[PDB]
């Protein structure tokens, strides 16, 4: 039913900044999930997959930067660390789920903002 | 029972070492499809089970004739199978006042895909991803691939064909086992000191029941006396000596 | 009093290799004594399935019924071109019988 | 869990001799000072019955000695044991001591006994482990120290607690208690006893009838077993286990034709094998 | 095999019109048998039995016109007399007969029109 | 390489009532597989037809898609005055997914 998201912030560059994201009314654990990115006034981005039924990561090689994707499945909850990041990156990330002509489970998180600069 | 889950992962309740209470199972007639095989549903009511199998989902008002022992359609076909040689009873009910709500119940699901027929009894709650084509997907989502679970629609706006079951499936067999869950059956008041012929939990004979002072052990069921006829009987229902002369 | 019926839907205008599901529901629990029948307008009832799960003499597995209580199911498969006609359900529960107000398949 | 300390010992099984024991009653019927002969499965008298210890201090300090084995059921099994202290639960009866075949495990866990028929894992040194909740300062019992699985459970059931104490009798007692298993026919039964005895260790003369506690659909023959026990923790001291000392007696049973006389309230006291010489 | 059925026509309202049937191929007589009713458009209405195999006759409380039933075994023949009439019973009449589960013996007549008006 | 969107048009400042047809055409032949979406700026993006040819609960057929192959429709009719927002097409045919530029519906 619904998705939380940990706290964005300011990261200096070349950092890393795990994302956790937990989910609530129904579990993460059947389905699979996403990361997308809004920069400000710039299309909506895909990033990466999660697919717990098996085990697979997939990145988007447009923004190749081994942003390494894995689990908490019990708390119904899903990490990704923000690894070898660059100003550009600097936007909001959202939880995503696609509607694959079968399901209708699309649900997205409320959206917080990574910041990739050296001033704070 | 308040929960039912769906199909794909139905709930199963191994059930023995009870008594089986048969009589209200048709005394209930709020039931819309109540049917049964191995012998007549009136012959039940005795004829009793080493171990019987008690499981339970919910369906859709149109799908359940697919629930029938050795027949085709979705339900039968990848979300849960009757045998070949089947015993039980299959009991289904609406229940559309609870489970069909209004802004929409999408809590139950079913899957719609396998790369075989399901075999018989065994659920299936793998829920990775089957590629219909050649093109592997590898468990994200894809082309040739779907998902493989879907939900049902229900809201009390649907028609009365789309109304949610919650199909109980009553299941049977016999074994070397003996009968642990067994119907149990009415008693005949107690006649003193009448020619009358009688059964005590299966002791039969004929005689002349009387008080008597003599004085079982607790766990004991007869008397006998020196020539093992059957002297002395304890009534069951109230513990009391009863001679049989 | 008496025991009523509800066949649903009356009438489904239809097409070629369809599978239509009749729906006869009942007011009773009815064991499983409900038939069906063949009308074209005009002719003469054929009878379909006998007691609810079983098919008939020169009618194949085109035809298939199931159900009990009730809940009745009229089970077209691989609908034919001479199929298209006027249907009925039938009660022989209790004193008296009452038959369904027909569903007619038709051509679309 | 499977925590296991084997800590084998050495020694011949100290053996010992039941003079007139091991006599249950085989039915229900009611009978008043007559003899009746049955030849039925028993432990016949004046048997070699396994004195054995489950933890045995010998001493010099210490030196607990955890020896009790996986034991065959063979024909039928007998069992006493007198344990002022209990350290004796229930015991693992099974087929494989494992999965693939049912389990029989009877836990008296205080003060419902759960008796169990499943399938269990069971390790290679399975005991009842017990420590202290410090949440409503209650001792529990950590039950999957004897199995780590439980599943697929066929059968389930509670009754009064067999295993019973009455105590502060500083000894005299001993509480001699005696449980006979006797698996066929589809139903398992259970016999017990209690009985005093001022004797340092080995059994009377006296006769001990025991009564059928529950007749079982069990259904899976068993042809070994261990038994269980009660252990806990202690804290610093030059981790603390084998509460106390433990020790009982086994014997296994065998088809005999015994005379049975009741008494005038049908108390079996008199019994004879009739091969016995 | 078969039946026939007397002769419909139009008979005004209040009068009385017997209804004869007669079986071919196999007797009336183990059986039971029964008419039902259609109006043109409407859907077929059940009416009353015969049941030789004892005596009975049963009549549909719907149509309760005191419909009288009784047989002609010994021609395979069965006799319904059109009592107490009234025009919307203008209608063809079936012979029938039910398969309870046990036989296969739904055989139905031709149908005639009973017609219930003053005008010819 | 990649496959490549083209959603037509990125902008389309509009009335009351209208019926807008937003396109998003693609570099291959995909089946169905895309989605329509709406976001006001700062929301998150509310699913509108999956599959390209199926609307969704909560959104009635005001919205409307067609289209296959590499061609895609999105059929806004009878246009809202909540409707003007930000909206954005999507594959799910391969991995990588990527989603059209957007298209903002807005008040003339
Ligand atoms: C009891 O013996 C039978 C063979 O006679 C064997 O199949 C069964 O597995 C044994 N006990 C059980 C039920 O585990």
């Amino acid at each position: 039913q619904q998705l939380v998201e940990s706290g964005g912030g300011v990261v200096q560059p070349g950092r890393s900044l795990r994302l956790s994201c937990a989910a609530s009314g129904f579990t993460f654990s059947s389905y699979a999930m996403h990361w997308v990115r809004q920069a400000p006034g710039k299309g909506l981005e895909w990033v990466a997959v999660i697919s717990y039924d098996g085990s697979n990561k997939y990145y988007a090689d447009s923004v190749k930067g081994r942003f390494t994707i894995s689990r908490d499945n019990s708390k119904n909850t899903l990490y990704l660390q923000m690894n070898s990041l660059r100003a550009e990156d600097t936007a909001v990330y959202y939880c995503a789920r696609h509607a694959t002509l079968m399901n209708n489970k699309d649900i997205w998180g409320q959206g917080t903002l990574v910041t990739v600069s050296s001033a704070s | 029972a308040t929960r039912f889950a769906s199909v794909y992962a139905w709930n199963r309740k191994r059930i023995s070492n009870c008594v089986a209470d048969y009589s209200v199972l048709y005394n209930s007639a709020s039931f819309s499809t109540f049917k049964c095989y191995g012998v007549s549903p009136t012959k039940l009511n005795d004829l009793c089970f080493t171990n019987v199998y008690a499981d339970s989902f919910v369906i859709r008002g149109d799908e359940v004739r697919q629930i029938a022992p050795g027949q085709t359609g979705k339900i039968a076909d990848y979300n849960y199978k009757l045998p070949d040689d089947f015993t039980g009873c299959v009991i289904a009910w609406n229940s559309n006042n609870l489970d069909s709500k209004v802004g929409g119940n999408y809590n139950y699901l079913y899957r719609l895909f396998r790369k075989s027929n399901l075999k018989p009894f065994e659920r299936d709650i793998s829920t990775e991803i089957y590629q219909a084509g050649s093109t592997p997907c590898n468990g994200v989502e894809g082309f040739n691939c779907y998902f493989p679970l879907q939900s049902y629609g229900f809201q009390p706006t649907n028609g009365v064909g789309y109304q949610p079951y919650r199909v109980v499936v009553l299941s049977f067999e016999l074994l070397h086992a003996p009968a642990t869950v067994c119907g149990p059956k009415k008693s005949t008041n107690l006649v003193k000191n009448k020619c009358v012929n009688f059964n005590f939990n299966g002791l039969t004979g004929t005689g002349v029941l009387t008080e008597s002072n003599k004085k079982f052990l607790p766990f004991q069921q007869f008397g006998r006396d020196i020539a093992d006829t059957t002297d002395a009987v304890r009534d069951p229902q109230t513990l009391e000596i009863l001679d049989i002369t | 009093g008496d025991i009523q019926l509800t066949q649903s839907p009356s009438s489904l205008s239809a097409s070629v290799g369809d599978r239509v599901t009749i729906t006869c529901r009942a007011s009773q629990s009815i064991s499983s004594y409900l038939n069906w029948y063949q009308q074209k307008p005009g002719k003469a009832p054929k009878l379909l399935i006998y007691a609810a799960s079983s098919l008939q003499s020169g009618v194949p597995s085109r035809f298939s019924g199931s159900g009990s209580g009730t809940d009745f199911t009229l089970t077209i498969s691989s609908l034919q071109p001479e199929d298209f006609a006027t249907y009925y359900c039938q009660q022989s529960y209790s004193t008296p019988r009452t038959f369904g107000q027909g569903t007619k398949v038709e051509i679309k | 869990q499977c925590v296991n300390l084997t800590t084998r010992t050495q020694l011949p099984p100290a053996y010992t001799n039941s003079f007139t024991r091991g006599v249950y009653y085989p039915d229900k019927v009611f009978r008043s000072s007559v003899l009746h002969s049955t030849q039925d499965l028993f432990l016949p008298f004046f048997s070699n019955v396994t004195w054995f210890h489950a933890i045995h201090v010998s001493g010099t300090n210490g030196t607990k000695r955890f020896d009790n084995p996986v034991l065959p059921f063979n024909d039928g099994v007998y069992f006493a044991s007198t344990e002022k202290s209990n350290i004796i639960r229930g015991w693992i009866f099974g087929t494989t001591l494992d999965s693939k075949t049912q389990s029989l495990l009877i836990v008296n866990n205080a003060t419902n006994v759960v008796i169990k028929v499943c399938e269990f894992q069971f390790c290679n040194d399975p005991f009842l482990g017990v420590y202290y909740h410090k949440n409503n300062k209650s001792w529990m019992e950590s039950e999957f120290r004897v199995y780590s699985s439980a599943n697929n459970c066929t059968f389930e059931y509670v009754s009064q607690p067999f295993l019973m104490d009455l105590e502060g009798k500083q000894g005299n007692f001993k509480n001699l208690r005696e449980f006979v298993f006797k698996n066929i026919d589809g139903y398992f039964k259970i016999y017990s006893k209690h009985t005093p005895i001022n004797l340092v260790r080995d059994l009377p003369q006296g006769f001990s009838a025991l009564e059928p506690l529950v007749d079982l659909p069990i259904g899976i023959n068993i042809t070994r077993f261990q038994t269980l026990l009660a252990l806990h923790r202690s804290y610093l001291t030059p981790s603390g286990w084998t509460a106390g000392a433990a020790a009982y007696y086994v014997g296994y049973l065998q088809p005999r034709t015994f005379l049975l006389k009741y008494n005038e309230n049908g108390t079996i006291t008199d019994a004879v094998d009739c091969a016995l010489d």
